[PDB]
């Protein structure tokens, strides 16, 4: 259930998902950056 | 053959036998249907067929109506529903009447009944069958087999159904299960499945809940469950007590004392892990839930108005009987260790440590004494408890408390690390790194960082379960030590940070502890380059001639293995080389994005050179075509620009990644390089729009398949046009086809809706922002969008109503709100003061939950204000 929290420290779900933020980052700066 | 021969063997052995009929039964599945059911109900009615026969018969059944993928779930119920009404009330009164005949234990009547009730509940199509299941539990002379399987429906009707359509009968619903679950019932089958169907049951019986007459017979039925002598039920019950609190904080105040406490610590104090597993649980969630409301009552301040649900501070109250409870079952370790097995030993560190979070300061006092009356103890299971309780309570007291205490705790922590047993020297590093991740000032010290330092060096080499403990410590370590020196010296990176004269053999002990063979063990290869990456990046600017060497390290390694990979001898070869590249294709887009930036374009043009020659060799299939375009996309990031030079010869590769879309996920990957390729070149993609769009336009003009994918194309959609603009025009038209019917989408896959809901949002700003201007000649493609500016508030307005609102959807909502009025311009006033809706998502993105989507929702009102003084 929570074994993910034992010994909280901080593979294929991170990466991925850790991919994605930066390519939507990047999206949120280059429309804003167009947008004003 | 007679459909009872062909059913025997379904369950056959024989892998050609097999296969003959499940191809028979098939077929005969196409040609009628109707037919079919009717004889396979027939089948399993009569209960003087073979139990072989029945349950196959029973599972075919259960396969034409329900299955995995809501899509063909969603497909099985409409197909089901145009039958004839006749034939399906066949098949209705077989599968019904078959619930008490069956001797063999889990019933295929059930999970029929379960299938078909799914698709005619919802329209009221099958009037029989609660009455009919209610009346079968509570008739005093039916058997143990027939209160037992209907009680098995209704745990699987509420469990599958939509959770919406069954309130209404909510009271019959109930009325069965709470019956089956009273003390006089003579079997305990029956009453674990009547209590395992109550558990997912009460995510409806609000409206039960609210009359306490009623409530309060649930309560006691449920405690008095917890009670029984069969550990199944015991837990079933102590379950729903989990999830009880969870839906109906709001009343248990009248129980709490009187009962749940008793029976809460009593489990947690038990000698069965089962029970208390779940006793442990129930004080961490209400922790959870007694948090999530602390946030809620500090929110609704920073508004003066009153929080909608009050807190009634139960840990803080059981927080003296809870923490003996929890330091003394830390001591039941588990000496063949398992990352992998969840027990009370774990579960208790984790309660502890989340009840130090809830309550702060108070829980001090109460672990203290256990911690200096173990931490030397000569048997280590205490000794460890010692340590790992230390760390557990490290988040959430004050900063200004612990501090001396950890101060104070430093060198019996050093020595700890020497401990003769794994067990405790595993927990140790994790403490230090909890001591270096809270409270830094201890450890960056004058006093005892030195042989701390040595202490976490040596560490590096020892067991995997201590040696991937210590990369975190370390990591925990530079990233203070990086802060405590550039607190402000006036530019970007530090001068020098203490860890400056040590970097070069910190590096070289990472860079050999990630090559160590039992890297698979206790994740050490991954934590190994994961505090490598971490440490490179914060890393004094003096140490730069040692984050080269490393740097020209990982290159070198990403080539005796990137040409390993159009060598590969077996399928085990090919995957351990695809997690090797992915760890230093990770760990190589921190070392890029640190080095000057001059430096990181040559390293950039040598890897992508190689991928390159890696591609062309390996076209065709790919276990080196995932994890490639990864590295490739971030080789497209430190070239920007740059990387035109590429395209051409990576076209193709762009492609077959694009056109291979059986391996969804590899595509994946694909359609988001697309993205990026377009931000790095703006306006010299251009000649390559149009074969991509044209290889993204056939993927989603055929279903199949899989379907993570149509939300990512669409959203890319948007990055194209933002980047291609006037160019856009010819594919605009199919653009918003898809588009269109996609916001029409209707339903855990919610979350999924969310997701897709943000990309269509996410797509529209980009066409929207991609067809309008910066320094323009006028303006005009965009109003060729002007037709669907309804359709866009009003699929907003839909967005405003659903409850859910992942603040993400909220903000590219909110942002798109602010396009159309700069495009669109005081005509979509008067649209969306139409949806008063659509005001009040405005108002609840202006409430930070994630941040700038309160920046998107508090600048789409400001447009939609100076309008009103222009014309």
């Amino acid at each position: 259930p929570r074994l993910s929290q034992y010994k909280s420290k901080y593979e294929q779900s991170e990466r991925r998902r850790r991919l994605l933020e930066l390519q939507k980052s990047k999206r949120l700066d280059y429309v804003n950056h167009a947008r004003r | 053959m007679e459909l009872i021969t062909i059913l025997e063997k379904t369950v056959s052995p024989d892998r050609l036998e097999l296969e003959a009929a499940q191809k028979f039964l098939e077929r005969a599945a196409v040609e009628n249907l109707p037919t079919f059911l009717v004889e396979l109900s027939r089948v399993l009615a009569n209960p003087g067929n073979s139990q072989v026969a029945r349950v196959a018969a029973g599972l075919q059944i259960k396969n034409s109506l329900t299955s995995k993928d809501p899509d063909i779930k969603a497909q099985y119920q409409q197909r089901w529903l145009a039958i004839d009404a006749n034939a399906r009330r066949e098949v209705k009164n077989y599968v019904l009447q078959t619930l008490g005949t069956e001797t063999y234990r889990p019933s295929s009547a059930s999970q029929c009944v379960a299938g078909i009730a799914c698709a005619e509940i919802p329209v009221n199509q099958w009037p029989e069958l609660i009455p009919q299941l209610v009346a079968n539990v509570t008739n005093p002379n039916s058997t143990e087999h027939m209160k037992e399987s209907t009680l098995e429906a209704i745990g699987y009707i509420c469990q599958d159904i939509d959770p919406e359509q069954l309130q209404d009968k909510s009271n019959e619903i109930l009325t069965a299960i709470i019956q089956g679950m009273r003390k006089e019932e003579p079997s305990n089958n029956v009453k674990l499945a009547a209590t395992n169907a109550l558990l997912n049951s009460l995510e409806f019986t609000k409206a039960n809940f609210d009359k306490e007459s009623e409530r309060h017979f649930i309560m006691q039925v449920v405690c008095e469950a917890t009670q029984c002598p069969d550990t199944r039920v015991r837990v079933a019950a102590l379950q729903n007590l989990v999830k009880i609190m969870s839906l109906y904080y709001q009343y248990m105040e009248t129980y709490m004392g009187p009962a749940l406490f008793a029976i809460t610590i009593e489990a947690m104090k038990s000698d069965i892990d089962e029970v208390a597993l779940q006793g442990i649980e129930f004080w961490s969630n209400v922790c959870d839930e007694e948090m999530d409301l602390a946030i809620e009552a500090s929110e609704a301040a920073e508004q003066g108005r009153p929080p909608e649900h009050t807190s009634k501070f139960y840990a803080k109250g059981a927080l003296q009987y809870l923490v003996p409870i929890l330091t003394q079952t830390l001591t039941k370790q588990d000496e063949n260790d398992d990352d992998d097995d969840w027990n009370p030993c774990k579960a208790a560190g984790v309660c502890l440590m989340l009840l130090a979070t809830c309550c702060e300061d108070d829980i001090v006092p109460h672990v203290l004494p256990f911690i200096k009356e173990h931490i030397k103890n000569p048997d280590w299971r205490y000794r460890d408890a010692a340590v790992m309780a230390f760390g557990c309570i490290l988040e959430g007291p004050e900063p200004s408390q612990l501090k001396p205490l950890v101060i104070q705790a430093m060198p019996t922590l050093i020595e700890l690390m020497k401990d003769p047993s794994v067990v405790v020297r595993d927990t140790a590093a994790w403490t230090v790194g909890r001591i270096c991740e809270l409270l830094p000032e201890a450890a960056i010290n004058d006093v005892y960082l030195a042989p701390l330092l040595q202490c976490l060096i040596e560490g590096l080499s020892a067991e995997p379960r201590v040696a991937s403990n210590v990369c975190w410590a370390f990591s925990s370590l530079a990233e203070a030590a990086y802060e405590a020196a550039d607190v402000a010296d006036d530019q970007e990176e530090p001068a020098t940070y203490c860890l400056s004269s040590s970097f070069e053999l910190i590096v070289q002990k990472l860079l050999e502890t990630t090559d160590r063979p039992d890297g698979h063990q206790n994740n050490l290869r991954s934590s190994a380059y994961e505090s490598l990456m971490e440490i490179v990046k914060n890393s004094a600017k003096d140490c730069y001639p040692a984050v080269q060497k490393t740097t020209l390290v990982i290159m070198e390694r990403l080539q005796q293995v990137l040409q390993m990979e159009s060598h590969i001898q077996s399928t085990s070869d090919r995957i351990q080389f695809n997690d090797l590249q992915s760890l230093l294709c990770a760990t190589l887009q921190n070392v890029l994005r640190k080095v000057q930036h001059q430096d990181a374009l040559q390293i950039s043009d040598v890897v992508m050179a190689s991928l390159l020659r890696m591609f062309q060799s390996t076209a065709g299939s790919g276990g080196v075509q995932e994890d490639a375009l990864m590295a490739v996309s971030t080789l497209v990031e430190v070239l920007g620009g740059e990387f035109l030079k590429y395209m051409e010869a990576f076209k193709p590769f762009l492609g077959i990644g694009l056109k291979n879309y059986a391996e969804y996920q590899v595509c994946l990957a694909a359609v988001g390089l697309v993205g990026d390729l377009c931000r790095a070149l703006q306006s010299n993609i251009i000649p390559f729009c149009d074969e991509v769009m044209q290889l993204l336009l056939e993927n989603l003009g055929n279903e199949n398949v899989h379907r993570s994918v149509k939300p990512q194309i669409l959203s890319v959609f948007g990055d194209i046009a933002l980047a291609i603009g006037g160019e856009f025009k010819k594919y605009l038209e199919v653009v918003l086809n898809t588009l269109q019917q996609a916001s029409q989408a209707q339903v855990d896959m919610v979350d999924y809706l969310n997701e897709l809901r943000e990309s269509c949002l996410e797509a529209y700003t980009g066409i929207v922002q991609g067809l309008k201007g910066d320094q323009e000649n006028v303006h005009p493609d965009v109003m060729l969008v002007q037709p669907r500016v309804e359709f866009i508030l009003s699929f907003i307005d839909h967005i405003a109503g659903d409850e859910d609102h992942t603040d993400g959807v909220v903000a590219c909502a909110a942002g798109l709100i602010g396009d159309l009025c700069t495009a669109f311009g005081k005509d979509v006033l008067k649209l969306v003061e139409a949806r008063p809706m659509i005001h009040e998502l405005l108002t609840e993105g202006r409430r930070s939950k994630t941040n700038k989507a309160k920046t998107l929702a508090t600048w789409a009102t400001k447009e939609l204000r100076k309008l009103k003084n222009q014309a």
